[PDB]
């Protein structure tokens, strides 16, 4: 018992749950079933109007995610980017391709023991809604973060 | 004292020096016992907690040392480690008078190579072996503030005594890995220099074979015929350039 | 070493992966079996990655692991 | 046959195949008149035979 550790460190359920729900009133989408998860940011929270750049006040929302990402024993996360049509298809495709990027490497820079992380973006071509009077205050440009707990 | 020594036999001669040396030679016979217990039990401490902090340091870079000490890389095609070779340079030897040997290069044999089976990592060259002792089992004890504070300065010797031997320890092991890794390069640079013939594997496989009660159906017998060894043909010696 | 805190309690413990499964339906954080996926990063005793620690009684102060290379770091010193 | 035995059996360069008791320690039955061990940390079995 003081040899062998009694949990996975740095761990207490009632803290994972206080820290989703905190989360899901603040506006991240949260979703669990099975043993997979799934969390879904809207863009305009985070990055400026059509612009793959970083808005200074984000970085405490995505301290906050490496904080609940910190609580999970992983394999694999996959980063997905979305957007509303503006141009042309592969300029939004870039744009998308460009914030994963962004947030996939600041999140490895961040302290999670992923073994592989997958980046990737679609542009418009997956709407989740189709009222699309918005540009990007509309809710479906959004970035979408999968893994699956195992073990 | 002796410095002034005239002086300091004139000093001598008075009667206080006398005074304080017959009862300065009774605790002479007596306080030096103390001395190497504190020194034995500041050497313990220093080492052991030593020992616990480079093997803390060492696992906190653990994967850059995987990165720098690819064994895995190194391996030939039939799973054989690579032979270890060890090169001198600018030899003499004074064997006596009228004697001397000149040689402008040396190349030794160290380890043949062999057969293995999963390529060894640095952690049987390179972690320190910790335990923790928990008993301070000391007969004396001081009785006097001077044996205290004596017991406290030895006891700090031998402390950073423990310290500096965890440190050779470390120094002695670092400089075998670092004498095996470059055995192994030296070993791809000379088969590349050709001068060493690479090592030879026969074969022979059989087919299904045994009892009535015991079967195996494919049955290969793998075994290296020539060791590698250099040769002594030197017309046959590549070169070297670059530009 | 409330493992279901802030859940409904524990229901019982999975033997196969080793773990306790709350009355919410989530694996909790906590262990429940020696034969887990729990990572060790740390070890103690002598003769680590060599033979052990020989069975032999020295009354020297050498101890000498069962491949025949000598602990001289958990061997006391003169 | 004579008061003397004889045999031939050298067989020089075959190796042995394997031990008959791998069979029996991967269906996770033990080897007999062996005894179990302690294993700790990960998803495994183990045993002691003949100090091997």
């Amino acid at each position: 018992v003081p040899k062998l550790p009694c949990r996975v460190d740095g761990a207490c359920d009632a803290t994972i749950i206080k820290m989703m729900t905190d989360l899901n009133k603040k506006g991240i989408k949260v979703a669990s079933v099975g043993q997979n998860y799934l969390i879904s940011i809207p863009a305009s929270a985070l990055f400026a109007d059509q612009s793959p750049r970083l808005n200074w006040a984000s970085y405490s929302l995505l301290n906050e995610i490496a904080a609940f990402l910190k609580q999970f024993r992983k394999i694999a996360i996959t980063v997905t980017s979305y957007s509303s049509k503006y141009v042309s298809v592969k300029r939004e495709r870039a744009l998308t391709l460009a914030r994963s990027r962004v947030v996939s490497e600041y999140l490895w820079s961040q302290g999670v023991d992923s073994r592989i992380i997958f980046t990737q973006g679609l542009g418009s071509d997956k709407p989740i809604t189709s009222y699309t009077l918005g540009g990007d205050r509309s809710p479906n440009a959004r970035v979408e973060i999968t893994f699956r707990r195992a073990v | 004292g002796d410095t002034g020594s005239l002086a300091g036999l004139q000093a001598m001669a008075d009667s206080k020096y006398t005074r304080a040396q017959k009862k300065q030679k009774m605790g002479k016979i007596r306080e030096m016992a103390l001395k190497e217990t504190a020194l034995s039990v500041g050497a313990q401490a220093g080492l052991a907690w030593r020992a616990k902090i480079i093997d803390e340091q060492l696992n906190k870079q653990a994967r850059n040392l995987d990165a720098i000490y690819d064994f895995n890389s190194l391996v030939l095609e039939h799973n054989i480690l690579p032979p270890v070779l060890l090169e001198g340079r600018n030899t003499l030897n004074l064997a006596d008078a009228q004697s001397i040997r000149i040689s402008d290069r040396t190349y030794k044999v160290a380890k043949q190579a062999h057969f293995i089976t999963t390529p060894p990592t640095w952690r049987q060259y390179l972690w320190m072996d910790y335990v923790k002792p928990e008993a301070p089992n000391v007969t004396l004890l001081p009785k006097t503030k001077a044996e205290k504070e004596i017991w406290c300065i030895y006891t700090e010797r031998g402390w950073k005594n423990g310290i500096d031997q965890a440190n050779t320890i470390l120094e002695e092991n670092i400089a075998r890995i670092k004498e095996d890794f470059g055995g192994m390069i030296l070993y791809r640079k000379l088969l590349a220099m050709n001068m060493v013939s690479p090592p030879y594997v026969s074969h022979t496989d059989l087919g299904v074979t045994g009892d009535g009660s015991e079967i195996h159906i494919d049955d290969r017998v793998l075994r290296i015929t020539a060791l590698p060894e250099l040769n002594v043909n030197s017309a046959e010696w590549r070169a070297a350039v670059a530009k | 070493d409330g493992c279901c805190s802030k859940m409904g309690g524990i229901n019982y413990c999975d033997s196969s992966a080793g773990r306790l499964v709350c009355n919410n339906g989530f694996y909790s954080t906590c262990y429940c079996t020696r034969h887990a996926v729990m990572d060790l990063q740390f070890l103690m005793g002598c003769c680590l990655w060599h033979g052990g620690v020989y069975p032999q009684l020295n009354s020297s102060g050498l101890v000498v692991c069962n491949d025949g290379y000598v602990s001289e770091e958990c061997s006391l010193q003169k | 046959y004579g008061p003397n035995a004889k045999s031939m059996p050298t067989e020089e360069g075959i190796p042995p195949s394997a031990n008959d008791l791998l069979l029996h320690v991967l269906e996770g039955v033990p080897p007999p008149g062996s005894r179990r061990l302690v294993v700790s940390g990960g998803d495994a079995r183990a045993w002691l035979s003949n100090e091997k």
